[PDB]
């Protein structure tokens, strides 16, 4: 006559992923794309105070 | 971006050394003007007793 087939129901797992802040954007975003011109200017305070020191 | 910002820590290291350079050279100007002007001193000293 009978016997089993299928069975279970409470009893199952996941995983997780994760995304991310978007303001994150690139790399360059405040004291990292500024460092382009920041150095510029670095640039500048050492030439003026060469002519300083000369 | 990194390299720039290497760029940037070199540079205000040589601006760091060659200030404080600047500054020693300055300071023993100063100290020598202060000599100088003592050995003024005596020189007007000299020339007031000379005048009279």
């Amino acid at each position: 006559e009978v016997e089993a087939a299928i069975s279970d129901v409470g009893g199952q797992q996941i995983f997780s992923q994760a995304l991310l802040n978007a303001n994150r954007r690139g790399e360059a975003k405040t004291a990292l794309a500024e460092v382009q011109a920041r150095h510029q200017e670095l640039l500048k305070l050492e030439k003026s105070m060469a002519e300083l020191t000369q | 971006i990194k390299f720039t910002k290497q760029s940037s820590v070199a540079s205000t290291r040589n601006t760091l050394k060659m200030a404080q350079d600047a500054e020693r050279a300055g300071m023993n100007t100063l100290g020598m003007l202060g000599h100088q002007s003592e050995q003024l001193n005596n020189v007007e000293g000299n020339l007031d007793l000379m005048k009279v």
